């Protein structure tokens, strides 16, 4: 008859509530807590050396839709979980002849729904202590009288099953709003709260993370999920090269709660899984792994992606998802879940890298200089260091360490048609001439896939303006820090794109880089005029440069280039000389010694940057294969200028491969469009086959008017 | 020709990056980098292989190789009697093929010859931040008076109102630092050359020295900043103190001075004053009191480093730590846990020890965090400290060691640092005052007595540094 039920268990057994407890006695179990909080109060305690039957009934009760059984349950105290002797929670509609589980297993494979989630039984080994467990009755077709059974079942004589325990039983009416899933609801009027919960329904607490990210390291006590069930840190078949996953190998419960999390502005969640941990292919009536979301707590889940296994779920796979609006919330959970009927298993299951967050507000900059870390700009960074190099202004992210993979991946980012990429690049500063380069790379799928920023654009191509190779980054010309600065391309337009700088296997761990003062955004004007970085949308000029885009120039720049190359070039007028020394190898270009580019690596000529507003023509002498000739096209020589202090160069002469087999004398006019009062020029081999070969050589450079003569 | 900061000079004068030292790779050349590394075994229970490799012992024995070299799978490796009656064992057992085996669940894991009881949790000091109670197969934690156990985290805060502050001195000025908020100010601005200052809470005193001035000073921290409210109180008879302590129950200033070579007291006031020891100090640093129990404690880092312990009055000195010290030179109390902390310069650790000088205990081992430490604090459940290489403060989680921050950073001389809060200045009573006559009897101090019995005395006179204490044990005798 009565409306409710109720029980402590602290204050002895309670006569009317139950019918019969064959092998609960009431007392101490699983008391223990590390952080020395610990269970004092007193509960049903069913041990594993009573003999018999192991269980507990209620009287029948009076039962509508808002009704709840809401209890603390214990089965085991430790994370060996297991499918042996689990705690079933039935109803009895007919006076105590036949149980039926109070809920059903429903999933994709009953008095089910559309919703998935496991029956009323409880397995050992899902967590340490005690944890909270909520039925509701709304959407089970129960009303009017029923009476409820927790079962483990009968035992012979020397049998010992897993121990469990309950306490704090309640059988009544739901309360405002359920408690919000944080607080015991008591009597169907008073929500008892969850710590970090206030308010009469629980309604008010602090501000949720909006991001989540767990490589899995050794301090797994964090608050970032709420019950791993089943599942063990391993290095047992890393999907990374050889990185620290999370494997799910026990049967018993499978299941992986978050935290509730502020996803009200989230894009993604992304992750790697091996859905079958082995050499042959897993049998395929395994269950598949469920991913959820709860809006609420827990008391109700909607699915994300249902994951199957199959012939080709072998091996490591990276996920990536959108977050859909009826997700976007200030408190969701999410779950990762695998069925299975009696809590056997088949095959095992392996995670690793689970990253949630993003911001789908259209946010268009993203700056760093590396105070911090913030690991929800810089969502993956394997073998990265925040730490000094190669006297860096303060920090650089520095891929320094010895490991096996070394990448860095940036957020998700809108960019448009005034967008464009400013960072700093070093290399190895001298530690060791080697030749290599570092892959610049970007996506518009959530890093599904990989394109490379720039492509190889050669005047062979007619289609191409501007011509450039992709390898950007590389070790020879960016040996000490340098700045970077590209417009960014139309094809990586989008509402969310993200970046990565990747060094590719192999690599020696001696072929370090470093990355420092990162700008990818649309901010400033012109990019600063080439003489400038983008910070917090205003651009802080360089050394002898003003005006508010950094275009007024502060001191005189040089209105005449010479040199014969006597003595070893001179920073005075060259920016950068890869590739070439001096030498007469070549016999004599002009006069005597000439700059002769013989490099394995890049064979590159840069001057600093010149006052051309009265100058009239540039000239020089050059000459090709004093070792070997240039066979391609793409071998000659090509001679640009840029304006904007190298962002943007523009050709004025292809040094075609098969002229200047003997020493010739150019001399060009130059374009009104160069005589500009900050203009810089270089000389650069596209393509060579590398040491001593398809060389070439410069000699009596001069860009100039004619002298006053007396 | 020596290698800039970040690098690992090698024997053949050559540099390489110090993240090369010790990752099994000859980058010297002559296996230089690649010395004298140290060995590795595990965490609690976990398997060793043949090169090092930490390994759960679960995996151990499957068929399966772990470790890099594939050493756990080699036969040098590995070797129910158990459900019936339990077959010996006391409570959880599981069949081993080779013989059974037999272990213990959580909070009672002690066995003689396995059968099992309770854990004392309470014989670790940092087991509870405060307060410790043993039961059977568990423990508790509770709250000193002043502080509430926060029910969201694990942690004994203090009782809401005003909010803990850090007080340090950067040379040439001193700043405070809120906590609960972030907010950054200049308590003091314009100091020659300033390592050492104490506070007193309740009377809102800071006190501090100066070393080229050659003075202490003292002001209202309201009025620090006006250089015509800070009030000189020793000007005479200082070389170069580098340490200072304020007894807030007596109402006494202790310093060390690592010129003169001494350790001195006088009253707040710098009216009255006398020297506590002169001999066996060489560097004398870092001195702290204890006024409810009547201690002091100091550091010093001559070729013979110490931590020493005396009582208030300056008798019964002992040497409180000699071993694993080279340059120890910052020490902070725990009062109501009665535990002292302490920062090794050469060592680069930030280690812990009892009252009595026991249940040594190495907190924090990093030389990284710990290039140059120096100034030293402790609240709650966190210790601050500040470094000097790399110029900052940082804090940590104290009982464990973990959960290392960067609380402030882009400081160039960060010396020392107090904690300023009402409940590390407990109220306590004064006994030269509780006392038949005035000033307990004496003429010139009066200095408080350590207890060491329940009955020792609770205080005893002293005289100026030119007179001797007559045989009434209360008046001043001339020379
Ligand atoms: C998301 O981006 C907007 C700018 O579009 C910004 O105002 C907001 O604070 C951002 N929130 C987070 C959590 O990044
Ligand atoms: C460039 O040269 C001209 C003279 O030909 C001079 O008037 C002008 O100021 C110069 N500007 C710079 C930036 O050197
Ligand atoms: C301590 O040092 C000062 C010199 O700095 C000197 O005048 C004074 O007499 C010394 N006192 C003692 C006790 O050594
Ligand atoms: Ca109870
Ligand atoms: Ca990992
Ligand atoms: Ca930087
Ligand atoms: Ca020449
Ligand atoms: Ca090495
Ligand atoms: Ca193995
Ligand atoms: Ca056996
Ligand atoms: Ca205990």
């Amino acid at each position: 008859n009565p409306v409710l039920l109720l029980d402590t268990f602290d204050f002895g057994p309670r006569e009317d509530n139950w019918f019969f407890y064959p092998g609960g006695n009431i007392g101490l179990y699983c008391p223990y807590s590390s952080k020395g909080a610990p269970e004092e109060d007193s509960a049903m305690v069913f041990v594993s050396n009573e003999v018999g039957e192991h269980s507990i009934t209620t009287r029948d009760l009076s039962v509508n839709e808002n009704t709840i059984i809401q209890f603390e349950i214990n089965v085991g105290c430790s994370t060996d979980s297991s499918s042996a002797d689990p705690v079933r929670l039935e109803f009895s509609r007919d006076f105590g002849a036949t149980w039926h589980l109070l809920l059903p297993l429903c999933y994709h494979s009953s008095l089910c729904s559309t919703e998935h989630h496991p029956s009323s039984t409880y397995y050992a080994g899902t967590t340490q202590g005690w944890r909270r467990e909520v039925v509701h009755f709304g959407k089970l077709h129960l009303a009017g009288s029923v009476r409820f059974r927790w079962y483990q079942g009968f035992y012979p004589a020397g049998s010992q099953p897993v121990t469990w325990a309950i306490d704090n039983v309640y059988i009544g009416p739901q309360c405002e709003e359920m408690c919000y899933g944080h607080g015991s609801c008591i009597n169907g009027t008073k929500c008892i709260c969850d710590p970090g919960y206030s308010g009469p329904t629980c309604k008010i607490s602090t501000k949720n993370p909006d991001f989540l990210k767990d490589d899995f390291e050794g301090q797994l006590e964090s608050d970032r999920f709420l019950l791993m069930s089943g599942g063990k840190p391993s290095r047992k078949c890393g999907i990374l090269s050889s990185g620290n996953n999370l494997f799910f190998n026990e049967d018993g419960l499978r299941m992986l709660v978050t935290r509730d999390l502020d996803l009200s502005h989230a894009r993604f969640v992304q992750f790697f899984m091996r859905l079958g941990c082995g050499k042959g292919v897993p049998d395929p009536r395994s269950q598949p792994v469920l991913l959820q979301y709860s809006l609420n707590g827990g008391l109700s889940w909607s699915l994300l992606q249902e994951f199957l296994f199959s012939n080709s779920s072998n091996v490591g796979r990276y996920i990536a998802l959108e977050m859909p609006l009826k997700a976007r919330s200030g408190s969701t959970r999410l779950r990762w879940w695998q069925p299975s009927e009696n809590g056997h298993f088949y095959s095992p299951w392996v995670i690793d890298q689970i990253l949630i967050g993003g911001n789908i507000s259209g946010n268009t900059v993203l700056e760093d200089d590396f105070s911090t870390l913030d690991s929800r700009k810089w969502l993956l960074h394997p073998g990265g260091t925040k730490m000094p190099v190669c006297g860096s202004t303060g920090d650089a992210l520095v891929f320094i360490e010895k490991a096996s993979t070394r990448y860095v991946v940036t957020t998700d980012i809108a960019v448009n048609e005034d967008s464009f990429l400013q960072i700093d690049f070093a290399a190895s500063c001298s530690v060791t001439d080697s030749c290599y380069a570092i892959e610049l790379e970007y996506s518009v799928d959530l890093g599904l896939s990989w394109h490379p920023l720039v492509r190889d654009c050669l005047p062979t191509n007619v289609e191409c303006s501007r011509y450039h190779l992709q390898r950007i980054l590389v070790s020879d010309t960016f040996n000490k820090w340098t700045r970077i600065t590209l417009p960014l391309p139309s094809y990586t337009r989008s509402q969310a794109t993200r970046f990565r700088w990747h060094q590719p296997a192999p690599f020696d761990k001696q072929q370090t880089w470093a990355i420092d003062n990162v700008y990818i955004g649309d901010g400033c004007l012109d990019m600063c005029s080439g003489h400038g970085r983008c910070v917090q949308g205003s651009c802080v000029c360089d050394e002898q440069w003003g005006g508010l885009y950094c275009d007024e120039p502060e001191t005189s720049l040089p209105t005449q280039l010479k040199d014969n190359f006597n003595r070893a070039p001179s920073n005075q007028n060259w920016l950068t000389v890869s590739g070439g020394k001096l030498s007469t190898v070549c016999g004599a270009v002009a006069s005597g010694l000439a700059l002769h580019f013989s490099g394995g690596c890049s064979r590159l000529l840069v001057t600093v940057d010149l006052n051309l507003t009265n100058a009239e023509f540039i000239q020089f002498y050059f000459m090709y294969g004093c070792l070997i000739t240039p066979s391609n096209r793409n071998q000659g020589v090509l001679l640009e200028y840029s304006v904007n202090g190298g962002i943007t160069w523009n050709l004025l002469m292809e040094i075609f491969y098969d002229q200047y087999s003997k020493p010739g004398f150019v001399n060009i006019l130059l374009p009104p469009d160069a005589k500009e009062i900050a203009t810089r020029f270089r000389w650069w081999q596209p393509r060579h086959d590398g040491l001593d070969q398809n060389d070439w050589a410069i000699d009596n450079v001069l860009i100039s008017r004619l002298e006053n003569l007396y | 020709k020596e290698c800039e900061k970040d690098q690992f000079q090698c024997r053949n004068e050559r540099c390489i990056p110090s993240v090369w030292r010790c990752d099994e790779d000859d980058d010297c050349l002559d296996h230089s980098d690649e010395d004298d590394c140290p060995k590795k075994t595990c965490a609690d229970s976990d398997f060793t292989c043949d090169n090092g490799h930490c390994i759960h012992e679960r995996w151990k024995c499957d068929g399966e190789e772990e470790c890099p070299d594939g050493s756990d799978e080699s036969e040098a490796t590995c070797t129910n009697e158990c459900l019936h009656n339990n077959g010996g064992c006391s409570h959880i057992c599981t069949d081993l093929k080779i013989g059974f085996e037999c272990t213990c669940p959580a909070g009672f894991q002690l066995l003689d010859q396995k059968t099992c009881g309770d854990i004392d949790e309470c014989k670790d000091p940092d087991a509870c931040s405060q307060i410790c109670v043993n039961y059977k197969g568990y423990f508790k934690c509770e709250c000193y008076p002043g502080y509430e156990m926060d029910l969201l985290t694990k942690n004994c805060k203090a009782a809401a109102g005003k909010s803990p502050s850090l007080i340090f001195t950067n040379r040439h000025e001193v700043r405070r630092i809120d906590l609960v908020k972030r907010n950054y100010s200049r308590l003091i601005p314009m100091l020659k050359n300033v390592v050492a200052l104490d506070v007193e809470v309740a009377t809102n005193r800071i006190y501090w020295c100066d070393l080229s001035y050659r003075k202490i000073y003292s002001a209202y921290m309201d009025k620090a900043s006006d250089p015509k409210e800070q009030e000189v109180l020793i000007d005479e008879q200082l070389h170069s103190p580098e340490g200072l302590a304020v007894d807030w129950v007596h109402k006494h200033i202790y310093w060390t001075d690592s010129g003169n070579k001494t350790i001195s007291v006088a009253t707040v006031d710098g009216g009255r004053r006398r020297t506590l020891f002169s001999r066996n100090l060489s560097e004398p640093r870092a001195i702290a009191v204890d006024p409810l129990r009547g201690f002091m404690y100091w550091s010093d880092w001559g070729d013979q480093a110490k931590i020493e312990k005396s009582g208030l009055n300056g008798v019964d000195r002992q040497t409180l730590v000699s071993d694993n010290i080279e340059w120890p030179n910052g020490i902070t109390l725990d009062l109501l846990s009665q535990r002292l902390y302490w920062v090794d310069s050469k060592l680069h650790q930030l280690s812990s020890i009892d009252f009595s000088g026991g249940n040594r205990k190495t907190l924090i081992s990093s030389t990284d965090f710990l290039s140059h430490p120096f100034g030293i604090a402790v609240f709650e459940d966190k210790v601050f400290w500040t470094d000097l290489e790399n110029e900052a403060i940082f804090s940590a989680n104290r009982l464990n060691g973990l959960e290392i921050s960067i609380l402030a950073e882009n400081l160039n001389n960060p010396h020392d640092i107090v904690i300023f809060h009402e409940l590390k200045q407990p109220r306590a009573p004064d006994a030269c005052e509780l006392s038949v006559q005035p000033n307990g009897g004496c003429e010139y101090l009066c200095l408080p007595a350590p207890q060491i019995s329940s009955h020792s005395p609770k205080y005893t006179c002293a005289c100026p540094d030119t007179m001797w204490l007559g045989p009434d044990m209360k008046r001043c005798y001339r020379a």
